[PDB]
């Protein structure tokens, strides 16, 4: 495990500066986030300065998706079996109430809960919302 | 006495295994003790009699109390609603501790567990409310019907239960 690189981040900043919120940001965002943890995803999003209204549209979609997740994945009765992890909640998938080895476990278990891929899908839906508004 | 004592007569696929009794710490967690006591007597018209230990993890705990769905997704308290974590004064100090199962803070219903080891990491997450008095060896026996993921290999039932005195 290595957190997302400065060079990857530089390229994502370059994408976001020029291409508006044009459709083309979506495929770039997907290429640059391959194998990201939720922390990585937040780190890419954090780099975006300004575009505050757009950023808020994305957050609203994330918030909506996290609550849907929670509804479709109720928490099992605990206590958690030793050698195991709590199933993730929406907030954990979005990285706000989870930590990194917390995120990596899920992504490695048998079978895995790919918390990065799930949060990526949410982000993608929020970017589509942004693109339909502005372009 | 201030602290009630409750008994379970455990059966394994219909056959008698043995009795376990518990001290309920009403003097520290009266609301949570009363819940389990009343569910043990059947006095509210529902309760533990006939229900199963649906999840048994050797070297950890035996869990039961889901008398509404029999599989861990049900159970109900005597209060007409899930109820708050009363306190976390008492600790999970070893075999025999009796504690509330839950699905998050302040979600107690009827599910409970009996520890078969020290499970200190549970302190502040599950409300401890009693302890096994007689029949630890029966709990230890029950443990042999469990598995790593908790699936039991035979039906482990509370064939009868009630209050002693």
């Amino acid at each position: 495990h290595q957190a997302i690189s400065p060079r990857t981040l530089n390229a994502w900043v370059k994408v976001v500066e020029e291409k508006a919120f044009s459709p083309e940001v979506i495929p770039m965002f997907s290429a640059l986030s391959e194998g990201a943890t939720p922390q990585d995803l937040n780190t890419m999003l954090n780099t975006v300065g300004g575009h505050q209204a757009a950023m808020q549209m994305l957050k609203e979609t994330i918030n909506e998706e996290a609550a849907e997740w929670d509804r479709l994945h109720p928490v099992a009765m605990g206590p958690i079996a030793p050698g195991q992890m709590r199933e993730p909640r929406g907030s954990d998938i979005a990285g706000t109430t989870s930590t990194l080895q917390e995120q990596i476990g899920w992504m490695t278990h048998n079978p895995p809960i790919p918390v990065g891929e799930i949060y990526k899908r949410w982000i993608i839906l929020g970017l589509n919302k942004i693109v339909r508004m502005y372009s | 006495m201030v602290n009630p004592t409750v008994f379970f007569d455990i059966a394994v696929d219909g056959e008698p295994l043995g009795r376990v009794s518990f001290e309920l710490f009403a003097d520290k967690v009266p609301k949570t003790a009363e819940n389990f006591r009343a569910l043990s007597t059947g006095e509210k018209g529902f309760g533990y009699k006939g229900s199963c230990f649906h999840r048994i993890i050797p070297g950890f705990m035996c869990q039961g109390g889901d008398f509404t769905r029999h599989n861990g997704t049900g159970g109900k308290s005597i209060y007409g609603e899930k109820f708050e974590d009363e306190n976390f004064i008492l600790k999970h100090t070893g075999p025999g501790i009796l504690s509330m199962a839950n699905a998050g803070p302040n979600t107690n219903g009827s599910q409970f567990f009996i520890c078969t080891a020290k499970t200190e990491w549970l302190d502040g997450k599950h409300v401890v409310f009693g302890k096994v008095k007689e029949g630890m060896n029966i709990v230890e026996a029950m443990e042999r019907f469990g598995s790593r993921n908790g699936k039991t290999s035979k039906k482990i039932t509370i064939a009868d239960c009630g209050q002693l005195e």
